[PDB]
């Protein structure tokens, strides 16, 4: 029975509503009070933020905030929560062995559509479709025009630009036979290029590179068009700010934080966002549950997880060797299994684009037969 | 480039040449050859059929009939398909790669030299006051005159002017506009000379006139840049974003005008046997 | 593992899982209205004529009769060898993929759970005198 | 007029035999006699070695070897050479404004380019080859299963694959006619398949894995594969006892360097060695010139070249003003021009592997005939 | 930085029971703060990756005609063929 607020937005009446509450790091909780023999009354934070350290209003003193503040400040008593590990927080907190191994990693939404089969030659370019007919109606009237059967000529060199095999073409002249031998070979020519473009747009599969951690120089240096940020409050800020190599980064993200990884991840629901820079664990489960985003990218700053607690406190060995022993015997893996890792998730298009059309055929020959039907009745 | 630039390089394929003639040579041979078996106006019928079987299988002839002619024809056929084949594989891999040439490749060019009498003239973008416009000024001074028209303020003014196609040439620091190439906006900007320089003259400390530093600067100034930490100074601070990595209309030109010269062949002959 | 390499292939991959299916009834579909259009062994001979076309040109027949029976003859050999041409080309992006095996994960495997048995001689190596 | 050692050989009759040498180093050196006012006499080096520091031989001292020690002795005035500028060298003497400027640049043989489609089962698998050869027949077989002309219906199978189109092997089943169809189609896809094979084959050759750079893990890990050269152990086993990180792959260098410039050369064009270290203008000339082998790498240790002097003599200012003229006049590029700028720099395998086998076909073609008629005639 | 890559490990890393390397100490020792948040500084600067970049960074790591289609279409042969011999059968019986 958790205890915490319902009025994340601010100015809402806070009362303090009884709430549930049933993670994994709630299973490792009850284990850990079964096996030392005390009772616990958990309840939420009262703002929500990892702790990351500020200024007080108009005073050069340092103070906390979130659930290190609350923790130091007399109010709690264990911090037991996705924790990760820092320098500037372990100057007055006692930590403990890690229970979890996560790093930093990026997350972007995945390009779902890659290919669309319906197109015509319209990428390479339909004038020169347009120029290559042109061409072939030019080159096959200066060959009927050379004769002194037109029709049966015109039938069998579009049966042959297209393959069909007529064979109604007969030439009277030698001519005309190395005339027609030269056009097939410049047709086999045409058909070899238009191959070549098609393997090279092929090939070309994924034209979007993937970001790859932050050595990148494509996300170092900052633009308008990409925008990116983690939350305005966690141990993020904390890594970022205290190493200074990448200050833009900082001042561009600083423009553009959020509050909570839910309302990050909804933004990029709808492509308000590009990228989000977050831990290793809640993202890769995020990518397993809803697969419609991608985990590319390398992991860096590696530091896990942890129990916080204050200097003086006489569970401090204890929970350690617990936590040591139960990671060495197996009972981490099983809830590892159970709760993080538990779920996994050419075509008709190119043929329907091109059949519907034929059906089109079907519905204009027909008609043009009855013409034919009157062309015999007219002569 | 105003736009991006390929060449099609229609004239650049193997044909043409050597080449060409054997294998039309190979064809003659091979088609006498299958004359004389089939003999064992076919003659023409059976040139036919070859051509077609190099080209498109689309073309009936009956000249040849007979199980070596078939044998023969199986392996023209053959030889026909690995021909095709390994001529569309070569075309996919010269689509992979790449044939782009500069554009002036010289400070002393044709066009940069009395570009009044040659197309719209030219831009000869700098800025005065500073050292590059002064090796202009003191080499030649046509150039130099003609370079007082138009001059901007800064750089970065004179990048978004070229961008927006006001000017049209750029003349300034090798070093500067190295860095802004490599790391402009989409990389749509490269200079004319890939690695190119002119006058090559590299930077300094400008001490005092006989101060009391110039032996210690100048030991561990060498000092610094044979222990390496120059190559990583330089990896951190000067490196481009993207720099070193990295059935056409206008394609068949050629090709279709190659076709209207045999077509005009074509109708000669046909005029002169009418003639004859 | 290098005794021996089995690289994946297209073999291992599904094939003709469902598009198959399509590509077959609408294959029958369209020589179905051909061969109605043509009426207004002649369905054999439309049916060899339509399977050389979508396969290769050495099948020829005299089964299109008309203006309208060759232009919609040529328009279903100029889709065929497009659809070629496009399969050819998806068959050469595909070579650029080869995947691999991992199946057994952690010691969650009767080939490690259970000792003695089975079939071949395994073996367990591990150094004494660690953590292992 | 040089007067020079001829006897290149350590331990010889020493001649002092005038010899004729030129080119760009002494085209600067006329430009510079006839800018400034003095008269030369021109001299090779005694040993050869461009010159490094040294522990004297049966003593503990060290001293100044090779071309140096001739500058640091009575000799000494104006040397110019293709020197390079050093700590260790400018501790002592002094050098000028640098007149040239040149790296690295790894050298390495170039591979034989024997891609060129000269066998058809190099590519794929040699064994298929013969994999459809008799597969075929079975079908006919299977064809003439059917039955229950055949030389006729033979060939037309074996034809059809070939797309020769005989029509001439039509059994009367259509069960039979059924089965070729499926045979023909199931020949188009495989051919179709084999030519996708032998583009992508094309497009992914380059079995080429030259090592670039001096931070390349196959470089940097040392081997017995090939052999580096250090060429004669000046100028730059001084940078590399620098670096203690290279001096760790110092030694496969420093027990195998030659002791000159050009035979090292020799030897790597003999596949005697592959790999060089050298100054980047005698090694780009050396690729351009002699068209069997490129360079590949990048550039470092960028230190430009320089003309030297001695102590601090009253020479040095006007030699300096003098070069940095002439590289601004545009003389240096003009005569860069004309000594150094330029020297020399449908697979034909495809073609030629297989016009043979058309060739032995034709040639074959009258014995099969032969062969034919012989068998006729005996019946 | 095997050689020619032959050997390999089971599976993506599937580690049994992580638990990670690190110093050890006397009992109680005045050194343990210091350290640990020297280690936690280390850590945090990006040095640790260069350390692990330049020591055992591995060369496979980077690194990464079939007769299976073969078989599948000769079956598929097979298949077509014995399904044309039933049909030649049965019209043969009836």
């Amino acid at each position: 029975i958790c205890t915490g607020p319902n009025d994340t937005s601010p100015g809402s009446p806070r009362h303090t509503v009884p709430q549930c509450c049933y993670g994994f790091c709630i299973d490792l909780l009850i284990k850990l009070a079964r096996t030392m023999n005390f009772t616990y009354e958990v309840h939420l934070v009262a703002d929500g933020k990892f702790g990351t350290q500020e200024r007080v209003n108009n005073s050069n003193k340092k103070e906390w905030n979130g659930m290190m503040g609350e923790l130091l400040s007399g109010q709690a008593d264990m911090i037991v929560a996705p924790l990760t590990i820092n320098n500037e927080r372990a100057q007055y907190i006692e930590f403990s062995k890690p229970f979890k191994y996560q790093g930093l990693t990026i997350l972007v939404k995945k390009e779902i559509p890659r290919s669309t089969l319906d197109s015509f030659m319209q990428p390479f370019q339909s004038t020169l479709w347009l120029l290559v007919g042109l061409s072939v109606h030019v080159v096959a009237v200066m060959l009927y025009l050379l004769d002194r059967t037109l029709s049966s000529a015109m039938w069998f060199s579009w049966g042959v630009l297209l393959n069909s095999g007529i064979g109604e073409g007969a030439p009277r002249s030698f001519s005309a036979r190395i005339l027609g031998m030269v056009w097939a070979g410049f047709a086999m020519i045409i058909v070899a290029s238009y191959t070549a473009n098609l393997a090279a747009f092929l090939v070309l599969d994924r034209p979007e590179e993937r970001i790859t951690g932050i050595n990148d120089p494509r996300l170092r240096n900052p633009s308008d068009k990409f925008i990116y940020a983690t939350v305005k409050q966690s141990s993020v800020d904390i890594y970022f700010r205290r190493q200074v190599e990448l200050s833009t980064m900082y001042r561009h993200m600083e423009k553009h934080n959020y509050e909570s990884a839910a309302e990050a991840i909804q933004a990029v629901r709808d492509n308000k966002l590009h990228a989000f820079i977050w831990d290793s664990a809640v993202l890769e489960f995020e990518a397993s549950q809803k697969c419609d985003l991608v985990t590319t990218g390398e992991l860096f700053f590696r530091s896990g997880f942890g129990i916080g607690m204050r200097k003086d406190s006489p569970w401090k060995q204890n929970v350690s060797l617990s936590i040591l022993k139960s990671h060495e015997n197996g009972f981490m893996e099983d809830l590892d299994k159970t709760w993080v890792r538990y779920q996994e998730c050419l075509t008709f298009e190119n043929m329907a684009g091109v059949f519907m059309l034929v059906a089109g055929g079907i519905v204009a020959g027909i008609f043009l037969i009855f013409i034919e039907i009157a062309y015999k009745r007219h002569k | 480039r105003s736009n991006g630039t390929v060449s099609p390089s229609a004239f650049l394929e193997p044909f043409s040449a050597s080449v060409w003639v054997m294998m039309f040579v190979m064809l003659l041979i091979v088609s006498a050859i299958a004359v004389f078996v089939f003999e064992y106006f076919t003659i023409g019928k059976a040139i036919w059929l070859l051509w077609g079987l190099v080209f498109n299988n689309s073309v009936p002839v009956q000249n040849p009939k007979g199980t070596t002619s078939k044998i023969m024809v199986s392996v023209w056929a053959f030889f026909a398909v690995i021909f095709l084949a390994s001529y569309t594989a070569n075309l996919a891999a010269f689509m992979i790669q790449e044939e782009f040439v500069d554009q002036v490749t010289g400070l002393s060019d044709k066009k940069f030299q009395r570009p009044h009498d040659y197309s719209p003239p030219f831009r000869f973008g700098t800025v005065p006051n500073g050292s590059t416009e002064r090796n202009i000024r003191n080499n030649y001074p046509y150039m130099h005159q003609y370079m007082t028209k138009f001059n901007q303020k800064g750089v970065e003014d004179a990048l978004v002017s070229l961008k927006t196609g006001k000017l049209d040439a750029f003349i300034y620091d090798a070093a500067v506009l190295n860095y802004k190439a490599g790391r402009d906006e989409g990389c749509k900007l490269v200079t004319i000379g890939s690695g190119y320089i002119f006058a090559t003259t590299g930077y300094g400390i400008a001490l005092q006139k006989g101060s009391p530093w110039k032996r210690q600067i100048d030991l561990a100034l060498l000092q610094f840049v044979g222990d390496g930490e120059m190559e990583e100074l330089e990896t951190l601070w000067l490196t481009g974003i993207c720099h070193n990595e990295k059935l056409d209309i206008d394609n068949m030109a050629g090709v279709f005008y190659m076709l209207a010269a045999a077509m005009a062949l074509s109708l000669i002959t046909f005029i002169w046997e009418h003639l004859f």
